[PDB]
């Protein structure tokens, strides 16, 4: 019995080039609770990422918020890289800042 | 007017890795409240949110005490578990439990709830009777019998129809600046072409507090619910939550959809179009 | 505030 994360990347505010924001990863819907997740910026781990306390929905699967402050730039790439059981190899999520 | 207070517990089997794991968060409706971690450094009840500070030095101890002595009792839950499905003690397993109350405008009960899973499925339900169970199978069944011998579902709307709705009003008092304001969501429509002949109309809403929302496209009036993407509600970080809902639609039809938001911060629903 | 008691499965 186990359910594999779906993943959101997105910023707290509307992104703006040099403007200091928030980066996302929500990592919802998931069981067991155990996950592994890494905030990246050009491929590279962000140190020192956030995350919310573990919680779940009704369904009884977990969801998490890990966080970090970024200033976004043209070139600057951001991606989300999550693992758990349900998964063969990391799945990487790039922010897109129009989802 | 409705408010809920639930706490959460997750209790995690790690085989060789010491004892098993015990968390417990406390929401109000959708504010965080208190967390305890069984893993923390030196483990406690603590403060999520500001208004919930003000409570004492005895209130800190009591919540602490009940955690730690609720960490040991899922820990023996577990056990028992292993034991009611016949399984090894080298896998690892989750309980889970979900318990609270909600309370109406007048802050009278509205509904209890205490209710466990194990490894993510329904095991046993406190029924809306606050008297009876519901066992989702044989295992459950077994402790359904020993609540019952032991008058666990009295005991249970004993805290429900008291101190968990007492303490949820005192709650909703002192954190009413930010419990009691509603946050209406911030609302456009984007257009991205995807081909000559199609394009995404986006239909989002932002910084809205608390979570539930509806946000619908109609195309001609009629509500596209198969063809909408809808996003999962997301947290900002702020309190406050995030949802999106797409449709993709033929060049030149744009203007016959609408996006409708309704939510709780809002006088009416909001009706959008993309504004070119 | 918590419910004190908890019962055993």
């Amino acid at each position: 019995i186990q359910r594999t994360p779906k993943i959101q990347v997105y910023s707290r505010h509307p992104a703006e080039n040099g403007k200091s924001n928030f980066l996302n990863c929500y990592v919802s819907g998931f069981h067991p609770s155990d996950i592994e997740v890494d905030l990246l910026k050009n491929g590279e781990r962000i140190e020192k990422v956030e995350h919310s306390d573990l919680s779940f929905s009704k369904d009884w699967s977990f969801y998490l918020l890990y966080y970090t402050e970024f200033t976004p730039t043209e070139k600057d790439e951001y991606a989300c890289r999550v693992n758990h059981v349900t998964l063969s190899q990391p799945k990487i999520v790039k922010w897109d800042r129009d989802m | 007017g409705s408010h809920s207070m639930r706490y959460f517990y997750t209790a995690m089997s790690r085989p060789g890795r010491g004892e098993p794991r015990f968390i417990t968060v406390g929401y109000v409706d959708d504010t965080l409240f208190v967390r305890f971690d069984s893993d923390a450094t030196s483990p406690r009840k603590e403060p999520r949110a500001p208004w919930i500070e003000q409570e004492g030095p005895e209130y800190w101890d009591r919540e602490t005490q009940i955690s730690k002595t609720n960490t040991q009792t899922y820990r023996e839950n577990l056990r028992t578990a292993l034991r009611y499905y016949n399984q090894s003690e080298a896998g690892s397993h989750i309980i889970q439990r979900m318990y609270g109350c909600d309370v109406g405008p007048d802050g009278r009960l509205l509904r209890g709830y205490d209710q466990d899973a194990y490894d993510g499925k329904d095991y046993i339900a406190l029924n809306e009777d606050l008297s009876s169970w519901t066992a989702a199978d044989t295992a459950a069944q077994i402790t359904q019998r020993k609540w019952e011998a032991a008058r666990v579902a009295e005991q249970d709307r004993a805290y429900l129809e008291g101190l968990c709705v007492e303490s949820l009003r005192r709650y909703l008092e002192n954190g009413k600046e930010t419990l009691q304001r509603a946050d209406p969501p911030k609302t456009h429509v984007t257009h991205h072409p995807i081909s000559d002949h199609e394009v995404t109309l986006r239909c989002w809403a932002l910084g809205f507090y608390p979570a539930e929302i509806t946000l619908t496209w109609q195309r001609d009036g009629e509500d596209q619910t198969q063809d909408t993407e809808l996003v999962e509600t997301r947290p900002a970080g702020d309190r406050t939550f995030q949802k999106w809902a797409a449709v993709v639609v033929p060049s030149g039809e744009e203007q016959r959809y609408t996006c409708h938001v309704q939510h709780e911060g809002l006088p009416k629903p909001l009706t959008l179009r993309w504004e070119p | 505030e918590e419910f004190g008691a908890a019962f055993s499965f």
